[PDB]
């Protein structure tokens, strides 16, 4: 039973960091070492293309 | 058959109706049926999960 808690945890740590890369942070909850923001650290931009499902 | 006392008739038997029953659910087979010795039945559940991973 304990083992396969342990496995079922990290499955769900490497699904969560996956999925964090898409918004352009590394994933590191507890640590700032390693907390890493890419577009400050290539040196770009976020584009927001908004889109309005009012009208 | 005899209409009053002194004349006959014509007898054309009998009618019978009976009512409306359903059984949608029995032909589904969605239930299973267990048969006990007394009136006190006992279930048991367990649960299960998973948690985070903090760095470290």
């Amino acid at each position: 039973r304990h083992m396969a808690r342990i496995r079922r945890s990290h499955a769900i740590l490497k699904s969560k960091a996956m999925y964090a890369a898409l918004k352009g942070t590394s994933w590191s909850p507890d640590d700032p070492v390693s907390d890493y923001n890419y577009y400050d650290v290539w040196g770009a931009t976020q584009t927001t293309a908004d889109v309005d499902f009012t009208k | 058959m005899q209409n009053g006392d002194f004349q006959i008739l014509d007898y054309t038997g009998l009618i019978s109706t009976m009512p409306r029953v359903d059984t949608l659910l029995q032909s589904m087979n969605l239930f299973t049926e267990h048969f006990g010795r007394t009136t006190v039945a006992r279930i048991e559940r367990l649960d299960d999960g998973a948690g985070d991973i903090k760095a470290v």
